[PDB]
């Protein structure tokens, strides 16, 4: 995360630390959507330009996390995949449209005081909140710097940006199946997912409610905290009818 | 750069 | 499951406190 800052403890208790077992090392954020499913984006597991397809042993969730290098006795929770399931038309191909997976864990984890999940939104909020102007906030272990890493997790507010200013943004072909955030250059403020928070969550706190629902999951962007670029996620609720099919399916 | 984590785990 | 008490955390809404930045979202929410 660029330009944000440390998280509180418990801010976020539905992040998830995607974490390679050989070599120890952060592969990715993630989240917590129940006691046995994590959501994180299809890129983090399976991208075939780098040489990238990682089964089931090959990693790690880590939930109720706040150090990024420190093991957090008594408070982390560390869980082992059953399975992974990536969206079937997941384009890595052209535009990483699609770009959602999810992990069933071998057991269900305990929740906590650091360790909960987080809601996926119905049609009506999605509707409420996916306007531009709106804030979400993006959370995640990876990078300060587009060219460095963070003692804790990391937190940035960013505002929806509208689709033609998106489109206008990038050569890459966007897609009703993304949207982007970010401050715009005349707006002064500034902040970025980056590399190593692929797979993250963007969420909203719906004023209806007073419950934080998942929007997104931090995807693709071109740099990061570049003037004039935004960042891109998955657009969670738009990919609903396969989620659901998944979990009803298999769980 | 990461702390070891219990063996349990690998 | 956790689908009762979901996007609730128990540091914060649970116990009726906010955090530092909740806010800012909330102001966009016109
Ligand atoms: N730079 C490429 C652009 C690209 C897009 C689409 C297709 C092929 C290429 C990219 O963003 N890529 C490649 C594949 C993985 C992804 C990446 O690194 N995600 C991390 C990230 C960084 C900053 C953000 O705001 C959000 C997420
Ligand atoms: N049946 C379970 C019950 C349950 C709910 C919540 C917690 C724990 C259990 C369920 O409905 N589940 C599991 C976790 C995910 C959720 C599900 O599939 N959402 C589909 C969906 C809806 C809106 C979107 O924007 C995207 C996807
Ligand atoms: C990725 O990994 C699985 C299993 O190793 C394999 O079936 C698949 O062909 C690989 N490549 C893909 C999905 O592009
Ligand atoms: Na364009
Ligand atoms: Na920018």
């Amino acid at each position: 995360i660029v330009e944000g800052s440390d998280a509180e403890i418990g801010m976020s208790p539905w992040q998830v630390m995607l974490f390679r077992k050989s070599p120890q090392e952060l592969l990715c954020g993630a989240s917590l959507i129940s006691d046995r499913w994590v959501l994180t984006a299809a890129h983090c597991l399976l991208y075939p330009p780098w040489d990238k397809n990682f089964t089931e042993n090959d990693l790690l969730v880590r939930i109720g996390k706040h150090s990024r290098t420190r093991y957090e006795r008594n408070i982390e929770k560390i869980s082992m995949l059953e399975k992974i399931y990536i969206h079937p038309r997941y384009n890595w191909r052209e535009n990483l449209d699609r770009d959602i997976a999810l992990m069933k864990l071998k057991k269900p984890v305990a929740f906590s005081d650091y360790i909960h999940p987080v809601c996926l939104p119905d049609r009506e909020t999605a509707a409420s909140l996916l306007q531009a102007g709106y804030k979400g906030r993006v959370t995640g272990w990876g990078n300060l710097k587009e060219t460095g890493q963070p003692s804790v997790l990391q937190v940035v507010n960013l505002p929806i940006v509208e689709r033609p200013v998106c489109k206008d943004s990038t050569r890459i072909r966007i897609t009703d199946n993304m949207f982007c955030a970010g401050y715009k250059p005349d707006e002064g403020k500034r902040g970025d997912a980056c590399e190593g928070d692929s797979g993250g969550p963007f969420v909203m706190k719906s004023p209806f409610n007073n419950r934080w629902y998942q929007m997104g999951i931090v995807s693709w962007g071109e740099g990061c905290d570049r003037d004039g670029k935004y960042g891109f996620y998955t657009h969670v609720f738009r990919l609903k009818k396969w989620i659901q099919k998944v979990i009803d399916q298999f769980g | 750069d990461f702390e070891e984590i219990p063996e349990e785990y690998l | 499951s956790g689908e009762a008490d979901c996007g609730l955390r128990p540091l914060f809404e649970k116990k009726s406190l906010e955090d530092k930045t909740e806010r800012e979202l909330l102001e966009s929410y016109i």
